[PDB]
């Protein structure tokens, strides 16, 4: 739905920014695809199986643009903050720990 | 009272961020107050936030900048911080420690109320059923405003806000077809701003029934967590003693999330997301829960704790606690104000908890209910059906789907756009309703039923 | 090709060559040095000299309630003169009284050139106060000046901040 | 935390104090023979409290138990006033200006609802730029221009002031303020702008008896 | 006044017997004097934070408490001068040792006491006479463009009991004496004042009047004002030197200052080398810019307390001009690098981070010091006013506008001048993205406009909407190419270029194009505009039947007026009077409207 | 000279991981070097990284094993670590603490200089000016690196980032349109690369201008962050004092920023982000910015540092906060390296901000500048085309992409594919570049003013 719903990790991290690449390289090549079929498609103007197919290109790389990119960032976006969240919490415990160690070394004086 | 002479101690122990910590101190109570003067004859307060044997510690307001170990002069009043409060407060400018800034006396107190508060016992308060027309369609009729409600306002940084809370200071009245006592807190914002609505205030020409707090940007950032208490606390009396009724406004309480979570970080306190404490939402309660009406009395206050949303993040902490906190909220977002919508209202993502029982026969109209939930409806689909048509063209939409856009755009320049200065009743905002539903056949209103829509529809 | 790694590998050790050769002449000159030093120790008066300063030293350096000298045999005399000179002046300086002894039982090798060794009460904090030590320190911290003297200044520094 | 405006408790007074001592300052620096009468009549709460020694602490402690006229903005936009007429007159300094003419401007002054923001005042600017340009100024045809046009512009403002508006008096602060803008480079320009106004003066003779 | 050392764990030194100290106090640390402030405290200890390296430190060295916080040492000498982020003069440091570091534990006085200021009183002063705060006691001649007027400290008052009589005098002189409750004050010319304290001033005015830089971007769409505040993006290709350079240059503030925070050495070193290079015509001479400017100066690989208090030093500088009643306009050079820095020193002290890690009161600090600017009533008798401006420039890692510090500043300025490298590849100057870039003073200076120049505002609401409609049309263009368009729209699309083209675009580089005044801006585009509406009738009025006027038409008939048009920006103000330049407009908008004529 | 008896201390309070706990020293101080003698006659060195009163706590730079609390003799040298430096030290092979591994003399200093340093003051700071060549045509006819400026070179973990590093070291040198050193420091460096680095700077006769330091692996984990700091007081010493130019390599800033981290956890210091301490950023500039040009003085210094990306990803802080402060990258990829490609450099993603200044007439040639832009197009262009050829055949393509395809292959082949040991000077570079671009007919190459291509162009 919004997310791809994989849990915060930093391999999660590896695996959407990889996903990310795919993604904007597979929109790339097919808009590229889409613009070679609009000039040949001009050019021309197997004249209606040319606006069939651009129709079917320009679809799929809106979505990729609209539904399926967008969702991988707010994705991504989700991990990155969790993450420091995580790195967050474990500042704070360690940084009691370093407290604690100098309240008994406080005491040992 | 308390008759015996205050006690004065030098025997400050050290000094760690904001918070002096005193020794040798007879006695400590919690949560009392000190005043402190520096070397330089400054002078300043704190709260003691813990006790322990001799010890005491300080939270300084203004802040420990200059505070000496050796020469700092520290007496503990013997109380917690009680605020002076009248009625005649109403017409003065205070700063956000309570003391007035409009070149006008103190406060000749009527009497001493805690900042704390106490909660208000449950069995006495009264659920509120009277309704208040803010005049904005956008709100009057699909997320209702009742008088002794909780509503914030989200909004983000460079949104008009300020300009929603102003408007609403002076076209807020009845759907009874009144004079509310608007108390301000303006804290945590710029110097225009403050003097934005210190000025509509007067142009309004109800300045005499209005109450402003202020702690601009270049205060102390310790008194931004105590100046909403002090609106409220004003709030208290003039609605519980005096029966008045009450709006109570507080300015970006994001800023007073802010100012908390330095307090947090500086006490070392557990924290929960994005730094802010672990017990954020208790204080937040503090706050909030210092509103609605009370049995047997015949105040009310009502509340609208506009906030800034961090990067338009919904689940930011500040707005989520205050969501479960409050009874819904108005929301505003940026798509609606990159288009020159005003007010840039968003309904979609909005709700009035009390909004139920305010709507229908014997307080508007008995269509209400039946025509929000369905404008509502086809909003949302509406808002589908472009998710929808951005990828798939206008070619792949059919009649079913063509009818959800002519209502989205329709509904957006009919029904939210109105202007600072268009103050609509709830009558006319549910007629505006039945136009934009009408936009579709009976088959498809299907939160409405035939009971009704045979009455309404037609026309 | 391989005749030029075969030169690499001549100018390399060649410059090696000179280097060592200029360090040696330095260890040769500190030898001289100390040998120098063995001749003004075999001195009277201009030794105990040293060895009033250098008591001195050892005391101001260490600052115990309680110090040990610890001296070759032959130069006990000595010694015993200039911590006899030195109590009083350290007492004045540091207005501390510290007990100083000099240690009977055991004795610097004597095959050190000169010089004390300072302990204090429990022996846990010594001053290498010994003379072939003192001149290993100075010669060290003031070897740019030694290079520049024996070997010329640097044409090529223009400098000196 | 009085903080009445941008001051506290006790910058607020002192500053009152302040404008009190100035303004007395002012009246004495401006009107030393006390020939101004209705002027010193407006200004009689606050001269009163003039030729006492009161070693600042006392007129403080009058300022505080409100025995002064202790009013901040009051004494801003009535010292404002004052200084704004002093500048006409002392910028000028080398004519003297008639007295009904100073009552005039001062009353003219008074009157405007925000004299800080007022054409007299951009008018005052513009004269203090020219005249104070002259005070440390090399011998060159610019300057010896500069300063026999500003002499002539300060005879004039002795005659009819500033608020009384005259097309004579505008046209030279303009081309005045165009020649001191002028390359000090190019002599042919500041030469030829200097000669179009000689000869464009209504009258035959413009500096004869203003300058040496 | 002296402490010892009892211990350092790094850079942080913990000093005992030093009962008799404040918080954020300063103390010089050890033999070398090492700058550092003091912490947290505990009995008669202290912990003090060094701001240089700590190598060497002994246990048992002296620490000289200073009663002074960190504070900005002000008076006559600060002009021209450029200084470390913690006032230490770079130019005098280089120049009294002949090294090229700067010595650890330097000790160069802020203003130098070897100069034999020329000081002129007031000559309104009399010794018996009442002086407050922010009052002017005399005045010092420093150049020939920006006079030290020499103020009470604030926060004094008091009868005075002597005046120096004019002459020569330098900063270590008696100057003025006066008496408060029979204590006596001597003052020199040069004040204290702590950095990180606000400097009073009487009231806080409204900003009505423009901030009239030199470019006809940046102004007519998108204005600022004298004591507003705006956010410069900063990377490597936006441009960013135009507006400093322009800002600097022809600016109608009267003092300058530039503010670096902690950028790349070779970054500091083209903005010291460039500055002293810049001149301005003045009164018909030549002058250099740094009569008029000061400069702080802090590369990364300062110390961060330096980094970090840059940014006050810099708005405490600011303000000690705008009590003058000067016209101060401030230049932050990177407030992301300051941001970094503030990070850093929470992180040292181990404090819990928030968001992105940077410290929780990240948005407090920005708010508070932005807050510092605008137009103000000075304090004293004299009833002086002025302003300060700010420019602060941001450059987040990575370009976006996700990080807390330019998120957070973007909420509080309130103009932005959204800057891009896609112009600038494109050689478009000044860099402006034009659909990013705001500005939330129009409404402020709709007074100034009405009263000066009447037509602007619906000028720039209708050149607004001409370009905001060539962006609007492009979806359509890019899937038609202007065949199945308006004529209308196409007038729009040619028109729009026009204006991206040869009012937008700006040229430094060429004399005439230097600097185009006000008069000159609106003149532009006033004709433009008026040719837009001319052209929209001449279509429209014969659109609907038969013999109908199309933009093929207009360009082909009226080709010469549309080459006028793109002629204007060549009108240059050095030359050609504003007479002259109006006059030759105005022709235009005749010959161009007789033109239309002729279609009807 | 101090010319005081040094004080030997038997008094250990404990011992604790890398850390030493004396006692009862006198007035100890922060920094200061210190010598242990173990039991078995063993020598240690270390450095008091703590004093706390008495009890001073010393880093040993070798294993703490074997010492004890009891007979461990600590000599102290009463001062902090200095370098002895001299221009001799110029073809001398140290390690990490500045000793030397090749056999020779220790260095017969001409000065102790500190190795912490002091900043460079700006006010004397010179902006870069005219262009090192490094011999490496895909960073001189593309990403200049300027005579001042700091740009790194930023590697996936497994690409040739040290062979590129011994490259540069043997070809680099002044354009020549005897005065130019290079100091090269490996920090973390594996036993089989440091021999590489070592013979090969021998075996090929550059080492008369090479000063090299060697931190290996399994060296002491403090020395490796003197390492980078004595290397920079040599550049220092040599450039600023002796008028020559000195090029600085710091191979491996990874594995430095690796060694702090161990450092900071020693001092029990709270991790920042990721794990590193909060102040790696000023650490980074203290070492990155001791370079670049000074006013009145004909010496420069240059650095390239050399970082490997973990995870290949440049968001990590190390490169990200060395990109922070640094004026472009070099920017070595894989698919280059699997390619088969040596240098593996990409040039699309590479940046040098000062090549403005590095390039054109009086420091390279006049047509530098021209050139650069031009290949840079044309490469963009061409990889932009052989994408699309991949999805429309060969057939598809026109005259132009033909072209552009062409100069793509013999681009990479001729321009970027060098090989270690063929030393390509900027005249041969850009005589390179132009045998490329007359690939093309004049009308396409739009970057290059018609001034130029009439000069250059033909022949």
């Amino acid at each position: 739905k919004d997310r791809i719903e994989i849990f915060p990790s930093r391999m999660a991290q590896t695996i959407m920014k990889a996903r990310l690449k795919g993604a904007q390289t597979g929109r790339n090549l097919l808009k590229k695809k889409s613009d070679a079929l609009t000039l040949r498609f001009r050019q021309i103007l197997s004249f209606v199986t040319l606006d069939e197919a651009i129709k079917i290109t320009n679809r799929r790389v809106n979505a990729i643009e609209h539904v399926i990119i967008p969702r991988i960032e707010r994705t991504l976006a989700y991990i990155i903050t969790e993450l420091d969240e995580r790195e967050r919490e474990e500042f704070y415990r360690l940084k009691k720990i370093q407290e604690k160690k100098k309240i008994i070394k406080e005491k040992s004086e | 009272y308390l008759s015996q002479p205050r006690l004065t101690y030098k025997t400050v122990s050290g000094v760690n961020g904001p918070l002096v910590i005193l020794d040798h101190v007879k006695f400590p109570r919690y949560a009392e107050i000190v005043h402190l003067t520096l070397p330089d004859g400054t002078k300043r307060s704190g709260q003691v936030l813990e006790v322990s044997g001799s010890k005491a510690v300080v939270q300084v307001f203004e802040g420990t900048s200059g505070i000496d170990a050796k020469k700092t002069s520290c007496e503990f009043t013997g109380d917690i911080l009680r605020t002076p409060v009248s009625e005649d407060m109403l017409g003065r400018v205070f700063n956000g420690s309570g003391k007035p800034i409009d070149r006008g006396p103190v406060v000749l107190a009527e009497d001493f109320l805690d900042i704390m508060g106490q909660p208000i016992n449950p069995q006495c308060r009264i659920y509120p059923e009277e309704m208040i027309q803010t005049g904005i369609s956008a709100i009057d009729g699909m997320n209702s405003i009742a008088r002794g409600q909780k509503i914030p306002i989200f909004s983000a940084a460079g949104l008009p806000h300020n300009e929603i809370a102003a408007q609403i200071c002076r076209q807020a009245g009845l759907v009874k077809k009144e004079n509310f006592a608007i108390v301000f807190a303006a804290m945590g914002v710029n110097m225009e701003t403050a003097r934005f609505f210190k000025s509509d205030f007067e142009e309004n020409g109800s300045m005499d029934n209005v109450c402003l707090f202020l702690n601009l940007a270049n205060d102390p950032t310790i008194e931004r967590i105590i100046t909403p208490r002090l609106a409220l606390t004003t709030a208290e009396f003039l609605a519980y003693q005096c029966e008045k009724h009450v709006l109570v406004i507080l300015t970006d309480m994001s800023s007073y999330a802010e100012a908390l979570r330095e307090v947090s970080a500086a006490r070392e306190e557990v924290p929960g997301r994005r730094g802010f404490p672990g017990y954020m939402y208790t204080d937040l309660a503090t706050i909030y829960e210092r509103a609605g009406r009370v049995e047997g009395r015949n105040g009310s206050i009502t509340q609208i704790p506009i906030l800034t949303m961090p990067n338009d993040d919904i689940t930011h902490p500040i707005p989520d606690l205050t969501g479960y906190i409050t009874e819904g909220q108005i929301y505003v977002d940026r798509q609606l104000h990159n288009r020159q919508i005003y007010p840039p209202i968003n309904v979609l993502p909005s709700l009035s908890r009390l909004m139920k029982s305010a709507i229908g026969e014997g307080m508007t109209r008995k269509d209400h209910a039946d025509v929000s939930n369905q404008l509502y409806a086809c909003y949302a689909i509406g808002k589908d059906v472009q998710a929808m048509k951005a990828v798939v063209g206008e070619e792949a939409l059919t009649s079913d789907d063509l009818l959800y856009l002519e209502f989205l755009q329709k509904f957006e320049k009919n029904f939210i756009t109105q202007g600072p200065y268009e103050n609509r009743t709830v009558y006319e905002t549910l007629d505006i309703g039945w136009q934009l539903l009408r936009i579709f056949p009976k088959e498809m209103l299907k939160r409405i039923p035939q009971s009704t829509l045979s009455e309404f529809y037609p026309r | 090709q391989q005749k030029k790694i075969q030169m690499s590998n001549l100018m390399n050790q060649a410059r090696l060559k000179v280097l060592r050769a200029r360090d040696d002449l330095i260890t040769d000159l500190l030898n001289e040095a100390k040998q120098r030093l063995s001749k003004v120790v075999k001195d009277t008066t201009r030794y105990q000299v040293l060895l009033d300063g250098l008591v001195l030293q050892g005391l101001y350096q260490l600052l115990e309630p309680r110090m040990i000298v610890r001296c070759r045999k032959q130069d006990f005399p000595l010694v015993k003169a200039a911590v006899q000179k030195a109590i009083p002046m350290y007492k004045i300086a540091t207005k501390k009284d510290v007990d100083v002894q000099i240690d009977l039982e055991a004795y610097l090798p004597e095959d050190i050139a000169g010089g004390v060794e300072i302990y204090n009460g429990d022996r846990k904090i010594k001053v290498s106060n010994t003379l072939e030590s003192r001149l290993d320190l100075i010669a060290q911290q003031m070897m740019p000046e030694v290079r520049g003297a024996l070997f010329g200044a640097n044409a090529n520094r223009k400098f000196l901040d | 935390g009085i903080k009445m405006g941008g001051l506290t408790s006790e910058q607020y007074h002192s500053q009152v104090v302040g404008k009190i001592g100035y303004i007395a300052r002012c009246m004495q620096t401006i009107d030393p023979e006390n020939n101004l009468k209705k002027i010193r009549e407006d200004y009689q709460d606050v001269l009163i409290w003039a030729e006492k020694n009161y070693r600042f602490e006392e007129i403080l402690e009058a300022s505080k138990s409100g025995k002064c006229p202790n009013d901040l903005d009051a004494l801003s936009r009535r010292s404002l006033i004052l200084q704004e007429l002093l500048r006409l007159v002392s910028s000028i300094s080398p004519f003297k200006m008639k007295l009904d003419l100073i009552e005039s401007q001062y009353e003219k002054m008074k009157q405007h609802v925000n004299l800080w923001k007022s054409d007299y005042h951009v008018k005052l600017n513009q004269l203090n730029q020219l005249t104070d340009y002259l005070k440390n100024a090399a011998p060159t045809p610019k300057n010896n221009f500069l300063r026999a046009m500003t002499s002539v512009l300060q005879m004039q403002i002795a005659q009819y002031g500033i608020t009384e508006d005259n097309e004579g008096i505008n046209q030279l602060f303009k081309l005045g303020l165009h020649l001191l803008a002028m390359a000090n480079e190019k002599i042919d320009e500041q030469y030829h702008l200097f000669k179009g106004y000689v000869k464009d003066q209504p009258e035959e003779s413009p500096f004869e008896g203003i300058l040496p | 006044t002296f402490g010892y050392v009892h211990g350092v764990s790094g850079p942080v030194v913990t000093a005992c017997d030093m009962a008799g100290a404040a918080m954020y106090e300063l103390v010089r640390v050890g033999h070398s004097e090492l700058v550092g402030e003091i912490i947290r405290l505990e009995g008669d200890m202290a912990t003090i934070q060094v701001y240089e390296e700590t190598s060497g430190v002994s246990v048992g060295d002296p620490v000289l408490r200073t009663g002074k916080p960190l504070s900005v040492e002000l008076g006559p000498g600060i002009m021209g001068a450029i200084f470390d982020g913690i006032q230490r003069p770079l130019s005098d440091i280089s120049s009294q040792t002949q090294s090229i570091y700067i010595p650890r534990g330097v000790n160069v006085s802020a203003l130098s006491r070897d100069i034999k200021w020329e000081f002129i009183p007031s000559k309104n002063l009399r010794v018996g006479s009442h002086i407050t705060g922010g009052d002017i006691y005399g005045i010092v001649n420093e150049n020939s463009l920006i006079k030290h007027k020499i103020m009470l400290p604030p926060r004094s008052r008091g009868s005075v009991t002597y005046i120096a009589p004019p002459g020569n005098y330098d900063a270590s002189d008696v100057v003025l004496e006066l008496e408060f409750e029979g204590v006596k004050e001597k003052l020199s010319m040069v004040q204290v004042w702590p950095v990180r304290q606000v400097r009073p001033v009487t009231e806080k005015l409204p900003a009505n009047h423009p901030l009239l830089t030199g470019q006809r971007v940046l102004d007519a769409l998108f204005p600022c004002v004298q004591g507003g505040t705006t956010a410069i993006p900063g990377a490597f290709g936006c441009g960013k030197t135009v507006i400093s350079q322009s800002l600097s240059k022809y600016s109608n503030s009267d003092v300058i200052i530039y503010v670096g925070c902690g950028e790349r050495g070779n970054e500091m070193s083209e903005v010291l080398r460039d500055f002293p290079e810049l001149t301005m015509e003045v009164d018909g001479k030549v002058e250099s810019i740094m009569k008029r400017t000061a400069l702080v100066a802090n590369t990364s690989n300062m110390p961060v307390a330096a980094r970090e208090a840059s940014i006050y030093t810099g708005i405490t500088l600011s303000e000690y001009f705008r009590d003058m009643g000067y016209h101060v306009s401030m230049m932050a050079d990177s407030t992301s690098r300051w941001a970094e820095a503030l990070r850093e020193i929470s992180g040292r002290l181990a404090e819990m981070p928030a968001d992105s890690g940077y410290p929780a009161y990240l948005g407090a600090r920005l708010a508070s010091f932005y807050e510092r600017a605008g137009r103000v009533k000075c304090l004293g008798n004299p009833e002086r006013e002025g302003s300060v401006s700010i420019v602060g420039a941001v450059s987040p890692p990575g370009g976006d506008f996700s990080d807390p510090v330019t998120s957070a500043t973007l909420g509080i300025v309130q103009v932005f001048w959204g800057l891009d490298k896609k112009l600038a590849q494109r050689k478009h100057f000044p860099s402006v993205n034009w659909l990013i870039s705001y500005s939330k003073y129009m409404r402020a200076l709709d007074e100034y406009y009405d009263k000066h120049f009447t037509e602007f505002v619906p000028l720039r609401t209708k050149a607004k909407e001409i370009l905001q409609e060539e962006e609007d049309l492009a979806e359509i263009v890019q899937l038609v190419g202007k065949a199945s368009l308006a004529e209308t729209d196409k007038i729009t699309l040619e028109v729009a270029k026009l204006i991206k083209d040869d009012f937008l675009q700006q040229n430094g580089y060429t004399p005439y194009d230097r600097f185009c005044p006000f008069y000159k801006t609106v003149g532009m585009l006033s004709n433009m505009i008026s040719f837009y509406d001319m052209a929209r009738r001449a279509v429209e009025t014969t659109a609907q039947s038969d013999n109908k006027i199309t933009w093929s038409i207009i360009r082909e008939h009226m080709g010469e007026i549309l080459y006028k048009l793109s002629s204007m920006k060549f009108k240059d103000p050095v030359k050609d009077g504003e007479a002259k330049i109006k006059a030759d407009y105005a022709q235009l908008l005749e010959d161009m409207q007789n033109a239309f004529r002729s279609l009807e």
